[PDB]
Order: C-alpha cells, then structure tokens, then sequence
C-alpha cells in the first residue's frame, strides 16, 4: 500500500557518450565495463515530490485561457 | 533517500536483464526528461475539458489544490517510469496504486477527472516512445519502439483500473 | 532603461464565449450586447520569479541533454 | 497600434472597451488569438529554449557555465520568461515601444557586466522565436486552441520582428 509520503522514484538518465565533463565520474561506485557503458549512467532516488505555488499559479493561468468554449 | 547509480559493468549487466535495454532507457529518458510538461499538460487538459474543476467548488480550486494535483500527477508518472525501467508493475502497484482509490474516495478527489489526467499522460508517453518524427527531430536512432510503447501504455492502464 | 525589478506584463486571454457559469464581474466598463461581453483581456505587471528548488527540477530534466519535445530539430550534442 | 495597459492592480478589458481595443490594433481578433497561442504555451516555450540552449552547449551547466547552480539557472529561466512576456505584450499592443523602453534598453550592458554569455542568450531567443512563429500559425505539435481557418502570416512575421529586436539588443 502507498505510504502517503508524497515520495516517488526520480530517474535521471545520462547517455553521456563522448562527454568531457572536466571532472571525475565518481557517482557510480561499481566496476568499469571497459566500453561505452563507462560513459553512461542511470540515477534513481526516492524523493519527496514538491510543487511550488508559482508552478500551480502558472498552470492555472495557462489553463484558464484555453477552457473549452462555444 | 540516498541515490543509486548504475553505470559501467552494472549497467552492462542491467541491459542484459531487461528487454531491449538500450531502447528501454531511451524510452524512460524521453519521459522523465519531459516530466514537468507531461504532468502540466495532462492536468491542464483535464481542466480545459472540465472547467468546473477550477470553479470555487472544483477539486483543483486554489493554488494549494492545484499543486497537490500536479504533485500527484508527477508521483504517478514517476512510478510508471520506474515500472518501464524495471520491466514490471510490481512496485507501481504496491507503492503507489494499492490503497490509492480508497485515499481519493476519502478526500473526494474526483475519479472521472483522474481518469482523464491519466489517459492524457498515457497519450504523452506513448507519443514520446513511439515517436514517428523525422530522424532530424530525434535525439535517438530512428527505429521501432512499438513494443515498449505498448508496455508503458499497459502500466498507465493499470493506474486507470486501480483508481477508476 | 529597464529597472532591474524583474517585473513583466502577464497577459491572460479569456475567450469565454458561452461561459455563464462565471459571472463577469471583473470588467467594470460598458457592455455591447454581443460576444465581446463574453471575452476579456487581462494584463498585470508581475514580478517574475523562479525558485531554486524549481530550477533544480529543471536541471534534473535538462542534464540528460535529450530534454526535447516532439517539435524542433535535434541540435544538441554531448 | 496602441500601448493600452501602461497604467500592482490588474487591468480588465471586455465588452465595450474590448470592442474598441480590437479596432485600435490591426486584425484585432486574429491578434488576440495569436497572443493567446503564445502565452498559453509560455512555460513550454521557455523550457524548450533554455533546454535547447543547454543541449547545444552542455558546458553551460558545468561548474564553469553561466547556468551552474540553482540560483543561476533560476535567474536564466526567469529572464527567458521575462523576455517572452514583453514580446507577447508587443504583439498585444502592436508595437515595440514598451519592449524597448522597459526590457531591452540597458539590458546588454547588464548582461555584459554579469558575464551572461551573449552567444548562448542568442540561441535561447532564437528558439523562442521559432516556437512563437509556429504557435501563431498553429503548426506546433500541440494545437490546443481552436480558430477559424485563415492566414496569420503577417502576425507571425510581426512577432518574429519583435524577437529580432531582442536579438539585436543583447547580441
Ligand atoms: C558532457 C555531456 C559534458 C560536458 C561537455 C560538460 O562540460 N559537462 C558534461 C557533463 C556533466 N555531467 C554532470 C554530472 C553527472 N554525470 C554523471 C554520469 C557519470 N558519473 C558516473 O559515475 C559515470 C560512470 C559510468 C558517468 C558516465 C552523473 C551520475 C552525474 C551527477 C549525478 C547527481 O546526483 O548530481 C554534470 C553536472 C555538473 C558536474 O560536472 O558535476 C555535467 C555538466
Ligand atoms: C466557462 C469557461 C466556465 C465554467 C463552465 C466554469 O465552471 N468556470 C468557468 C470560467 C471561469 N472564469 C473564471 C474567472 C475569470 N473569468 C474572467 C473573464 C470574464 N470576466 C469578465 O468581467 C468578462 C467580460 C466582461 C469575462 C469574459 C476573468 C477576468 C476572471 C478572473 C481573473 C482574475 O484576475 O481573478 C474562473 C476562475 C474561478 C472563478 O469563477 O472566479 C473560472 C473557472
Ligand atoms: C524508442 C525508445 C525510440 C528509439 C530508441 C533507440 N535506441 C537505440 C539504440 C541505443 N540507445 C542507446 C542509449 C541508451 N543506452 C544506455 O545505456 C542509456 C543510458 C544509460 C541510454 C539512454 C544506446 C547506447 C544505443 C545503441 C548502442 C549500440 O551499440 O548499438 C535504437 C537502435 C536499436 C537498438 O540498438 O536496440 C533505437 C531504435 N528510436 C526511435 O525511433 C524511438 C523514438
Ligand atoms: C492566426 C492567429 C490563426 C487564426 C486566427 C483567426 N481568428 C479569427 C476570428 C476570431 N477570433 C476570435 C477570438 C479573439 N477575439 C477576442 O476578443 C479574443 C479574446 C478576448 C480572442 C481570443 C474571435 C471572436 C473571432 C471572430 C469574431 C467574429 O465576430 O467574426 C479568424 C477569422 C478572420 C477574422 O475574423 O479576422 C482567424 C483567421 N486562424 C488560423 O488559422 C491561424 C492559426
Ligand atoms: C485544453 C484546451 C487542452 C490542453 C491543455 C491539451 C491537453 C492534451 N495534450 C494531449 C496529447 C499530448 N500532450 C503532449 C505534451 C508535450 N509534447 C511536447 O513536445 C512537450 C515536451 C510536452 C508538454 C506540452 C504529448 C507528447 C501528447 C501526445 C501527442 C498528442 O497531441 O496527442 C492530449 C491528448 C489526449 C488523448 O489523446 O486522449 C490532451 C487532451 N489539449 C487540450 O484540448
Ligand atoms: C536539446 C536536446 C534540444 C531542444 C530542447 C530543442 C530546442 C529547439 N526547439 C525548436 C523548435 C520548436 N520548439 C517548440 C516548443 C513546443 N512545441 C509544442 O507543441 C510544446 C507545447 C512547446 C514546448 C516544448 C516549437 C512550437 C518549435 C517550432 C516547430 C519546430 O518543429 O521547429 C528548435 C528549432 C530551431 C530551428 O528551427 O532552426 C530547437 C533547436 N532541440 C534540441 O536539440
Ligand atoms: C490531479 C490529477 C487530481 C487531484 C489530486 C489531489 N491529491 C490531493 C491530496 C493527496 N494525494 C495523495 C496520494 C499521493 N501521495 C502519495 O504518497 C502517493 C503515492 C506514493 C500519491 C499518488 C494523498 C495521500 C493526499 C492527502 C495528503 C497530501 O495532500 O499529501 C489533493 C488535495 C486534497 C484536499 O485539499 O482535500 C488534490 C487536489 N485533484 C483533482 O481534481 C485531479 C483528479
Ligand atoms: C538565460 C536564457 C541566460 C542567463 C540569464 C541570467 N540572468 C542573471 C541575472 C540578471 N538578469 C537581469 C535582467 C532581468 N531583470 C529585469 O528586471 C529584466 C527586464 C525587466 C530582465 C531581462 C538582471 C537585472 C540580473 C541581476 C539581478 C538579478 O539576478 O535579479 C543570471 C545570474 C547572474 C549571476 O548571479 O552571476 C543569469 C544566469 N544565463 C545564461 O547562461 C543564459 C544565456
């Protein structure tokens, strides 16, 4: 059952083949593939999902102007 | 709360475990990289087809309600993206859908409107996965992702059934 | 010269022909007995703001360097 | 053309005032549709332009890039929105007086002293321009507003010219 925490899995996909990051790739802690998979990475983190008042106001303001009409 | 990272050898192995690994991660990428747009468009479309949702008696009235609704849309979208990453719906059903209809019934969150919000997010996701745009408008190699599109569509259908 | 206040005109177009569910009390001027009574242009000077938390969400979307919708040529690189 | 809202409080123009306003700007009905097709897509236009700027120059969010840190990305996303909205008011009013006086004048000097990269700003503005033109002619992928079929190429060219004034000012 859901825990009502408001959290969800945030996935970030890094297909960074050919990238010169200018700094080390230290996030992935496992072993190297010795191939292009060493330039790509997936990040998954359970995080509280939060929506600002500005965003909510923005969606309203861009929705109220397109309501179905006669 | 600590983030997990899957690259190099671990990522090599992962793409041996899930089907169509490379395409599958492109599919996930196309959704999460457009997450805020998918969620806002679905909520906006839910409302434009039913303006009473933002009338004083509607369930999206006030910034507080709108934000909670946009938040829920993102929670659901993200659990669907994790189902696509994983290749099954187990976590989606257990951590998101199970108990959710009962929650919405006690809060009075309208089921007819959630049904439409979910179907629009589904339409977004299918279009990004089964993207028929020209090669010059794609960041990925043009190919057939119809199986992944049907799979993600199925995950949305499980959302719809759970809170329908 | 602009005043660095971050204020900008926010336009909201209400083409609400047929919408009797909302009583048109915001516009206070004269009416026409025509569809123009059912439409309204709203303009307001608003301080445009983006929170750091919201910017972090956009960064999370952009950092794939493949955050593009259906439209537009793919001009990005890695 | 008419700068009609130069006067905190919101202004509301409907009924008789709106009937008159549409006579004071050229192609009143079409113009309001054109403005609406842009403003109703404002969040996507800005996000697409800033993302496209970044995906063409990934180093912008590297530690030495001008969009690095949440504070800077927020300022850039904000500026993109500010510029788009002043352009939308130029299209509503039918001229660029407010666009120049209240947004663009002194803006290049500000970006120069801050080190905001002009070549990257140019691409953001160029992408927003491409979005707006497509929304005016209703050729974007999303077409959520319904209009009577007609030719709005003059209005599309007009809004394109407003974006060109932005590009010339901060280029
Ligand atoms: C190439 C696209 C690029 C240029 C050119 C540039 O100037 N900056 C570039 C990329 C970039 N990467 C990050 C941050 C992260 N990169 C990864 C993937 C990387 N890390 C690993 O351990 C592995 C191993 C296979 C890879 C391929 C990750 C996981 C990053 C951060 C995750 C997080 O939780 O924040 C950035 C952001 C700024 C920085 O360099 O830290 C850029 C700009
Ligand atoms: C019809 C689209 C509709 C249904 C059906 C429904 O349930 N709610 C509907 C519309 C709606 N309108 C507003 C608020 C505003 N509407 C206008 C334009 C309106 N007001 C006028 O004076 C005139 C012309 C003389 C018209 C055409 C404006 C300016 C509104 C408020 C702006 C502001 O700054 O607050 C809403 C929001 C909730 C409410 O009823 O107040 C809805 C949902
Ligand atoms: C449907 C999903 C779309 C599509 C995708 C597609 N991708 C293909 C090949 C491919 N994609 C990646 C990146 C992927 N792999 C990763 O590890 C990660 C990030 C961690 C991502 C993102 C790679 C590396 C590859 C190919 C590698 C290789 O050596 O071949 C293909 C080609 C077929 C295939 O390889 O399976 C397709 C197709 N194409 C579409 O048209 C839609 C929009
Ligand atoms: C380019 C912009 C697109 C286009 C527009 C178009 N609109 C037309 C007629 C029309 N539009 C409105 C809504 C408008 N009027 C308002 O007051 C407001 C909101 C306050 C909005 C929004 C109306 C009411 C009308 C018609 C009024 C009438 O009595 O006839 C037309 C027809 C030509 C014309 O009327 O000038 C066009 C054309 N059509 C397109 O195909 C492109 C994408
Ligand atoms: C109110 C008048 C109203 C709207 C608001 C809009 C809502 C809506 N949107 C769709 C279908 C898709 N929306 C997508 C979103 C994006 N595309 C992009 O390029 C950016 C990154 C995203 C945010 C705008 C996508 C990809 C969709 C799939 C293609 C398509 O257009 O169908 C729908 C469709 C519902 C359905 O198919 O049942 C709606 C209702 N439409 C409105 O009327
Ligand atoms: C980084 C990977 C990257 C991008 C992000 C993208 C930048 C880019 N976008 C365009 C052209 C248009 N973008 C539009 C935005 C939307 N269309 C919709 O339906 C939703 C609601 C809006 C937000 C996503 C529109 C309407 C465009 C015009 C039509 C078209 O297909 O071009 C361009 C084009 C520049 C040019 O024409 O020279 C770019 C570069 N591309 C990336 O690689
Ligand atoms: C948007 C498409 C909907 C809509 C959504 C609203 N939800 C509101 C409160 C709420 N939502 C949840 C479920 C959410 N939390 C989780 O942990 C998970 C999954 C892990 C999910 C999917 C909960 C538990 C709650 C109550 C506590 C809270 O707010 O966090 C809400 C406000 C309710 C109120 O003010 O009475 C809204 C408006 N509303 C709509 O009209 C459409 C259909
Ligand atoms: C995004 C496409 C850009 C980019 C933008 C940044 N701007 C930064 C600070 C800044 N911007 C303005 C102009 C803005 N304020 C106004 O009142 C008006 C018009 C009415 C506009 C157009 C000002 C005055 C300032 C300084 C004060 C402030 O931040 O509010 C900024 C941070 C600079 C820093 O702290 O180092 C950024 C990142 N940056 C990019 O890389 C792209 C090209």
């Amino acid at each position: 059952a859901d825990d009502k925490s408001g959290k969800a899995p945030v996935i970030t996909v890094f297909d960074h083949r050919g990238c010169q990051r200018g700094g080390p790739d230290r996030e992935y802690k496992g072993k190297k593939a010795n191939g292009p998979d060493d330039e790509m990475c997936v990040k998954v983190q359970s995080a509280k999902i939060a929506v600002s008042a500005t965003t909510a106001d923005s969606v309203l303001q861009q929705t109220i102007s397109t309501l179905y009409r006669k | 709360a600590k983030a997990a990272y899957v690259g190099g050898a671990d990522l090599q192995a992962l793409k041996k475990f899930i089907s169509e690994g490379n395409k599958r991660l492109d599919a996930v990428n196309s959704i999460v990289s457009n997450a805020s747009c998918i969620v806002s468009d679905a909520v906006s479309g839910m409302i434009c087809e039913n303006p009473s949702l933002i009338s004083p008696s509607g369930n999206c009235y006030t910034n507080r309600r709108m934000a909670a609704c946009l938040r829920d849309g993102e929670i659901i979208l993200r659990y669907v993206s994790y189902a696509l990453l994983s290749g099954d719906s187990s976590v989606l059903e257990d951590r998101c859908l199970n108990g959710l209809k009962e929650t919405y019934s006690s809060l009075g969150v309208p089921a007819n409107s959630n049904a439409r919000a979910v179907s629009i997010m589904k339409a977004c996701a299918v279009a990004f996965v089964n993207n028929t745009a020209s090669q010059r408008k794609l960041s990925t190699p043009q190919g057939d992702c119809s199986a992944l599109a049907s799979e993600v569509a199925g995950y949305f259908d499980k959302v719809s059934a759970a809170i329908g | 010269a602009f005043d660095k206040s971050a204020k900008a005109p926010v336009i909201t177009i209400f083409d609400h022909r047929g919408c009797t569910a909302h009583k048109n009390a915001e516009y206070k001027g004269a009416l026409t007995n025509s569809i123009d009574d059912e439409m309204c242009v709203k303009v307001q000077s608003v301080k445009i703001a983006v929170s750091e938390a919201d910017a972090a969400k956009k960064l999370q979307e952009f950092i794939s360097y493949e955050a593009k919708g259906i439209d537009g040529a793919y001009t990005g690189r890695k």
